[PDB]
């Protein structure tokens, strides 16, 4: 599920998930399927200074908790465009997790995305 | 929505024929059904709608069966798993006893759902859930290299000790103190009657046999190989498997089945001793001091293990290889911050000793590095006191795990 560990200058650590190619950004990593795939999925995960918006939804993520929402909006022949915002402290930072797919059947999961955010960290 | 699973096991327990318990074939088909289910949260859920969930946690009677089916739905689940932990409080009402049995005894059953729940997490976040056996066990019953990570034979598991022998212990009569203790004497004359390929075959039965885990349906399938326990560990510690194997297998061959009876069967006693158990030969106040399954078990459970609970988990190879782990990082973290003229013993012994590197990987460390913290595994860390013999004894098994011939997934 998980592979190689890689590490941004900021102090973002996190592991790439198998089977998508990596590519360092501004503050973290992006993630993307690998192939050309016709509906491919798309990571992202940064460190941040900024808190989340106030008011998301929370839920439980490993042993402490995660604030998030999904949005919606039109897409193509392959489905919505679904989009998946998180949030986690770390220490007096955070550490975002955005991701994309499409679906023609209801809201995505997020699973891969959710174990990224789970296990990545700040030093 | 019911699934294939729910309906299977709604029509068992609503066909049985006695409403307190099932069958222990009815029983068996149940935990294996769920073991194969493949939406086993949404099972969960629809048991829990019925109100059949609480039956059957209620129903499956046999402490080892609850076992098997409450290590297998806490591993499985996820999103529902609050749901699953909530019936079986609620069936507790009806059975104090649970699970709390046999070598479970220092288990509320809350505290096993809870184990098996962070340890199938743990597992697959980590990298340990599955992995085929490379190494089979020995099936020798004395003299080193004849304790679990020789044989596989659980601690918990091991006959008690003799009434006579326990008396004697007590007494300190001292051919029987000898003959729990550990086995060697001259460490240099022990590694010179074995061959090489003695030493690597003493490392590959060590490494690749399965883990002797005291949770075994917390897995997905069969237990994982302890070198894949060991590799998962390495990563989360950044060390090298090479050198927790160089160290548990130092441990291991100064190490005796009986000494491993007395290890856990004294910790467990009246006497709550302070013995050193399992691979790594950890401390019990040392788990508990520098929180040694940390990485493995969320801190609530942590925090509401009892002593002989830790002890216990000491005996489960994944806990203590992972507690293993962890401490030797300990030991390199403390190294790194201190003073080495104010070390001038250590480092006479160990004169290329290079303190910064402790705090990165093993591969970058001075050959010293190694040599002094087995000094200051076996002893007190960083009190400019060492081991004569225990450096030497370590590089020697590190020199094996080094071998091309030994290969770590
Ligand atoms: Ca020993
Ligand atoms: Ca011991
Ligand atoms: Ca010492």
């Amino acid at each position: 599920d998980f592979d190689k560990t890689l590490t941004h200058p900021n102090g973002l650590v996190v592991e790439r998930p198998v089977g998508f190619d990596a590519r360092r950004s501004a503050e973290g990593f992006r993630f993307d399927e690998g192939g050309k795939l016709r509906n491919p999925r798309q990571l992202e995960v940064q460190r941040q200074d900024a808190p989340p918006p106030p008011d998301l939804a929370s839920r439980r993520l490993g042993d402490g908790e995660a604030r998030y929402k999904v949005e919606e909006d039109d897409g193509g022949s392959a489905g919505s465009e679904y989009r998946l915002w998180a949030a986690k402290p770390a220490g007096a930072r955070w550490i975002v997790v955005s991701a994309s797919e499409q679906s023609e059947d209801g809201e995505p999961t997020f699973a891969l995305a959710w174990a990224l955010l789970e296990r990545a960290r700040l030093q | 929505h019911m699934t294939a699973t729910s309906d299977l096991i709604e029509s068992l327990i609503s066909y049985s024929w006695d409403d307190w318990q099932v069958t222990r074939q009815e029983a068996r088909r149940v935990i294996a059904a769920i073991r194969n289910d493949n939406v086993p949260d949404a099972t969960i859920a629809a048991l829990d709608k019925s109100g059949s969930l609480i039956k059957l946690f209620q129903r499956v009677g046999p402490p080892e069966l609850a076992r098997s089916l409450i290590a297998s739905i806490a591993g499985r689940t996820t999103m529902q798993r609050y749901q699953a932990r909530n019936a079986l409080i609620r069936s507790l009402i009806n059975n104090p006893l649970g699970t709390q049995t046999d070598n479970w005894i220092y288990f509320p059953t809350i505290t096993f759902f809870d184990i098996c729940a962070d340890l199938a997490d743990a597992a697959g976040r980590l990298g340990f859930a599955a992995a085929g056996a490379t190494g089979v066990a020995s099936q020798a019953i004395q003299g080193p290299f004849s304790g679990v990570g020789a044989t596989g034979v659980n601690p918990t598991d091991l006959p008690s000790i003799a009434f006579g022998d326990q008396l004697k212990l007590l007494n300190k009569d001292p051919a029987t103190v000898t003959k729990y203790s550990n086995p060697l004497g001259d460490l240099g004359a022990y590694l010179s009657q074995l061959s090489p390929q003695d030493k690597l075959n003493q490392a590959q039965t060590l490494v690749g046999q399965p883990i002797s885990t005291l949770f075994p349906d917390a897995y997905p399938g069969n237990p994982p190989s302890r070198a894949k326990v060991m590799s998962a560990a390495a990563r989360k510690y950044d060390l090298t498997p090479q050198l927790i194997g160089a160290i548990i297998l130092a441990e291991q061959r100064d190490q005796t089945r009986d000494e491993d009876a007395k290890d856990y069967q004294a910790a467990v006693s009246i006497k709550s001793a302070n013995t050193s158990i399992g691979l790594g030969q950890v401390v019990v106040s040392t788990a508990i001091k520098y929180e040694l399954f940390t990485d493995l078990l969320g801190q609530p459970v942590r925090r509401g293990l009892s002593r002989k609970a830790v002890a216990t988990l000491l005996a489960s190879d994944e806990f203590n290889i992972f507690a293993t782990a962890r401490y030797i990082r300990y030991v390199a973290n403390l190294a790194s911050q201190q003073d080495l003229r104010k070390l001038p013993k250590t480092r006479g012994a160990f004169p290329s000793i290079d303190l910064r590197a402790y705090a990165g990987n093993p591969r970058n460390w001075p050959r010293d590095n190694v040599r002094a913290l087995a000094s200051e595994y076996t002893s007190r860390p960083w009190d400019d006191n060492l081991s004569p013999g225990w450096p030497m004894f370590v590089d020697d098994a590190y020199a094996t795990f080094l071998d091309p011939g030994m290969r770590f997934p």
